[PDB]
């Protein structure tokens, strides 16, 4: 029952494009590059699956990184204690009961200590103007999957397994907001699984044709059939478990006929 | 902080001490929120992140200003405007005499107008209370106290070991469902309607079974007919005794008939039944509202 999901959607629609990390910013970031964010972005894979966190509490994080990477320089030994940093406030925001900070630095093998993660913690928060209810990949998917017709176990994890792998590579996916990648990433768990295609309700409700979502959808496929090669695979052994239906076993397909 | 004069204490919220101050430079008088953080503990806490970063986004006459974050090295502090004093001081003071119906409804439409406004911008307050109501010598009443405020761009998921209120608790938070709703919010506030009314709590329990029972014993004990899904619910019980559902004339006597039919449909047991804001401040009860102030 809804009321409000057609002011909630365009809300976060509006917050989107305002809580936008700048596109090419990893080009004028001096000391690290887009390979070094896929190893940080896959260790907080893993930080999440350890401590059992929510699967929201990891798009935040990326995007708390991605907003301070964008206006502030950083250089290689740091850049895990910006992402430490950023998975305590995405905890503390998203989870009802977040890990101490204590573990928060055991998970670092006492690289910083917990001054370094809790002076960080409040850097952050200053670059960010306090400003983290952000929309996620994984919120928008959520909201697509009312208009499933009918619901799908397997459609909803591999929907969301397509969205965790565009976290790892800003190579491609920081040129698309999340509403876009949520799109792509829902028409092909649709098309690999059943056959259907991104639906007329999603194309009302959005404005986005399937057509306007072929640039986004041609980079997830091959992201998709390359993914078992990635340096990265810690989203693919996490969406091998049956709790998601084991959904990453499951082969892409070689076509999508667009 | 060094154009900030220190007044008096005003309280205690859901993290640190407050006090009524003013800006020796412009003379606004202001609520100075101070959360200490030394070095040591958890950082920031949880419930300061949520206030701040969910309240920069809500402007609205019916949800308090937060109007500057001052940020220091071992201390934090949040910048509110002044507001006169809360409701259930209001209230107590009122005590007796009743708080006029104009006034109630009046307090209720505006409180409706700031629920809508949070859940169309995706936020689920959860812990409104009459504390947690402020007022103004003007008529106006705001929300306040948003630090177990969430965000439901993803289903906010539900507590368990809790720390939220009681007597303004939903009846499907007490049966045990996964998930927190907007209907959460309708359920207390239509509380709060029924307590200015009838100038005491509701449903004043001590824990959460002696909570149920006394929802259970003014509304009927839920069946599948007006509540499907609530026998197979975790903390539901088929040794629950079945009680009848009272005449709502003789729970809220002083209120109208229009008034009765909006508290009874913010009262539904079922959450998708259960009136949203938006089609609460469209209902026949507010056709007259109108804006007097309070003896405060
Ligand atoms: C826990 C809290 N958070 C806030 C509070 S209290 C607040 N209170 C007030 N106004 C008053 C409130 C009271 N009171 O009885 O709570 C008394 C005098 C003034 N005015 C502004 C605020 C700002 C937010």
């Amino acid at each position: 029952v809804p009321d409000y999901h057609e002011d909630i959607h365009t809300y976060l629609r509006e917050m989107e494009v305002k809580c936008k990390p700048k596109v090419g910013y990893m080009k004028k970031q001096p000391d690290i590059t887009n390979s070094m964010r896929a190893i940080l972005v896959d260790w907080l894979v893993e930080v999440g699956e350890e401590y059992k966190l929510q699967n929201e509490t990891l798009h935040l994080a990326v995007n708390y990184i991605d907003r301070f990477l964008s206006s502030m320089s950083v250089l290689r030994g740091k850049l895990q204690l910006v992402g430490t940093a950023a998975m305590l406030l995405a905890s503390k925001f998203e989870e009802i009961y977040p890990p101490e900070v204590a573990e928060f630095v055991y998970i670092t093998d006492d690289t910083y200590t917990k001054k370094q993660v809790l002076r960080m913690e409040h850097l952050v928060l200053k670059v960010l103007t306090f400003d983290l209810a952000a929309p996620t990949v994984n919120q928008f998917l959520t909201q697509y999957f009312l208009h499933q017709q009918p619901a799908n176990c397997k459609v909803e994890s591999l929907a969301m397994f397509l969205g965790e792998l565009s976290l790892i590579d800003a190579d491609p996916y920081l040129k698309y907001l999340p509403s876009v990648i949520a799109g792509a990433a829902f028409h092909l768990a649709l098309y690999t699984v059943t056959g259907q295609s991104w639906p007329e309700s999603l194309i009302r409700k959005t404005g986005y044709t399937l057509e306007s979502l072929k640039p986004c959808l041609m980079d997830l496929h091959q992201t998709y059939l390359k993914a078992p090669q990635h340096a990265q695979q810690s989203i693919r052994e996490k969406y091998k478990n049956s709790k998601y239906h084991g959904v990453s076993l499951l082969n892409p397909p070689e076509t999508l006929n667009l | 902080m060094e154009n900030f004069q220190k007044v008096e204490k005003i309280g205690e919220g859901t993290y640190g001490v407050v006090y009524k101050a003013r800006n020796k430079l412009t003379g606004e008088v202001v609520a100075l929120k101070k959360i200490r953080l030394d070095t040591e503990t958890e950082g920031v806490p949880s419930t300061a992140i949520r206030e701040i970063s969910l309240l920069k986004e809500l402007n609205h006459p019916n949800i308090v200003k937060l109007l500057d974050v001052i940020h220091t090295e071992n201390k934090l502090y949040l910048v509110f405007e002044f507001l006169h004093q809360d409701l259930k001081k209001f209230m107590d003071a009122s005590a007796l005499t009743g708080i006029p119906l104009p006034l109630i409804k009046s307090y209720l439409f505006q409180l409706l107008q700031g629920l809508a406004f949070c859940h169309s911008h995706r936020v689920l307050h959860r812990d409104l209370k009459p504390q947690n109501l402020l007022i103004n010598t003007e008529g106006a009443i705001k929300l306040a106290d948003f630090g177990l405020a969430r965000a439901f761009g993803v289903p906010v998921r539900t507590y368990t070991h809790e720390v939220v209120t009681l007597w303004y608790r939903a009846p499907e938070i007490l049966l045990g469902c996964k998930y927190y709703s907007t209907a959460v919010d309708i359920w207390s506030l239509g509380c709060i309607f029924a307590e200015m009314v009838t100038r005491r709590a509701l449903f004043p329990g001590d824990s959460e079974i002696d909570q149920l029972f006394r929802i259970f014993r003014t509304l009927g004990t839920p069946d599948e007919v007006v509540w499907p899904g609530v026998t197979s619910m975790p903390d539901y019980k088929p040794s629950f005794p079945k009680w009848a559902r009272q005449d709502f004339s003789k729970v809220v006597p002083p209120l109208d008939e229009d008034g009765r039919s909006l508290l009874s449909q913010m009262l539904h047991y079922d959450p998708n039944k259960r009136i949203s804001a938006k089609a609460a401040l469209a209902h026949p009860f507010f056709q007259d509202v109108t804006k007097p102030v309070p003896h405060l």
